[PDB]
């Protein structure tokens, strides 16, 4: 069998760009050649087949070329080329897109959880860009490591922002040391660093 | 409309075997001209073709399986099935039924795919607490609120609110893979704070693999 290739393996692009994404046959086993976009969490499906507005595809050398003729932010995708069952390996496709400042929330453990000998402390950073972001956890004023963690949504496919979870996972005694819980933000929209705190009590 | 439907267990054993079936509606696989195959993608790559069968019974193989793999189809149910033998972590994967006709410029369509995991841990259902809104999470008319679903085996997990009329704002993690080797995610909405009295904000939480559905309001 054959193998295909794609470039851009990943780019970022703003929203209204053109953007071309190239596949490549190891061998010329067809001229037909179809595109499928895999949207977060979805299925691929099927953009455009050469056999049959904004996506055109045409050939360049012996490449075929698939063409975004004015990015949006839905097309938040990876495409993938496709002939016969040989896929291409993608080309994933980010949003580039003006500055915007993260909202912070904290969020305490519930009850429920602290009667389960276990406490987690919920930091919230929303709807922001660029994903570089940097959360430091404080508890009474001393700075933590090694006991969080943060997960990061996919590109928002309406706005093109991110969101954060840093979430502070403590035993309920180590959690009752303490009094003050504090997230504090560092991020490029933000002037100084931001702090979300909450007193245990 | 044709629908590609898989079904299976999502978690297998190291060493033992992936079965899975597709049941396809909206077209017959009986008399048709299409391939009928299973692609998977391991979390985080690419695609990867499987094999296919046609109506009659004919198998073509991705030779990267060394055999490992199996498809049969069942003309009278309208069924087709992949078995993969002695699966280890590298077969832990979304696995996706698909179709495409023959000849050169045949296209695939796709079922939703479905997440099986190698492992020999065991299925665990997850504890759901409510991230509940307060002064600590309004930012100007608006507070955010969210559940907490803590250690749960395998992937995955679905999140809904309010019965799916809650849709705008909501944001649920991936999960994260804790020390303990269980699973752990926050799922979290942005609601106008003058809202809170009125509205009944509630979490919908399933995990199929332990048969665990969880109602949580989300109450200030």
């Amino acid at each position: 069998d054959i193998q295909l290739t794609q470039s851009p393996s990943f780019l970022s692009a703003s929203v209204g760009d053109r953007v071309t994404i190239t596949c490549r046959a190891s061998q010329d086993i067809s001229s037909y050649v179809a595109w499928y976009q895999q949207k977060p969490g979805n299925a691929p499906k099927l953009l455009i087949s050469s056999a049959s507005s904004r996506f055109s595809g045409s050939r360049s050398g012996t490449d075929f070329t698939l063409t975004i003729s004015s990015l949006q932010p839905e097309d938040f995708a990876t495409y993938y080329c496709q002939q016969l069952n040989n896929f291409g390996p993608g080309t994933t496709v980010d949003i580039k897109r003006t500055v915007a400042a993260p909202s912070v929330f904290i969020f305490p453990p519930s009850d429920e959880q602290l009667k389960s000998g276990t406490a987690s402390v919920v930091c919230l950073l929303n709807n922001f860009y660029p994903r570089e972001a940097k959360v430091q956890w404080k508890v009474d004023n001393a700075l933590q490591s090694g006991n969080s963690q943060e997960s990061v949504t996919e590109q928002d496919s309406k706005d093109s922002t991110y969101s954060l979870s840093s979430t502070l996972t403590l035993s309920k005694a180590d959690y009752e040391k303490h009094k003050v819980y504090a997230c504090e933000v560092t991020h490029q929209g933000l002037s100084s660093p931001v702090t979300k705190s909450f007193n245990r009590g | 409309q044709l629908q590609l439907q898989e079904s299976g267990p999502g978690l297998v054993k190291p060493s033992e075997t992936l079965s899975l079936t597709c049941s396809v509606s909206g077209d017959a696989i009986s008399g048709s001209n299409y391939y009928w195959g299973w692609i998977r993608q391991p979390p985080g790559k690419g695609l990867q073709w499987i094999g296919s069968i046609y109506h009659t019974g004919s198998t073509f193989y991705n030779p990267s399986f060394s055999s490992r793999v199996t498809l049969s189809v069942d003309t009278s149910k309208n069924q087709f099935s992949l078995k993969l033998i002695s699966v280890n972590a590298a077969d832990t994967a979304v696995y996706y039924c698909a179709r495409r006709i023959r000849g050169y410029s045949g296209t695939y369509d796709w079922g939703q795919g479905t997440l099986v995991t190698v492992s020999s841990a065991s299925t665990k259902g997850p504890s759901v607490f409510p991230l509940a809104p307060s002064s600590k999470s309004t930012s100007g008319g608006t507070a955010a609120l969210g559940c907490l679903v803590k250690d749960y085996f395998p992937e995955p997990v679905t999140v809904s609110w309010n019965s799916g009329a809650l849709t705008s704002g909501v944001h649920t993690f991936p999960a994260v893979l804790q020390s303990s080797g269980l699973y752990s995610l926050s799922s979290v909405v942005t609601v106008p704070s003058s809202s809170l009295g009125t509205q009944t904000y509630i979490c919908n939480v399933n995990h199929k693999p332990s048969n665990t559905k969880v109602d949580k309001k989300v109450e200030p």
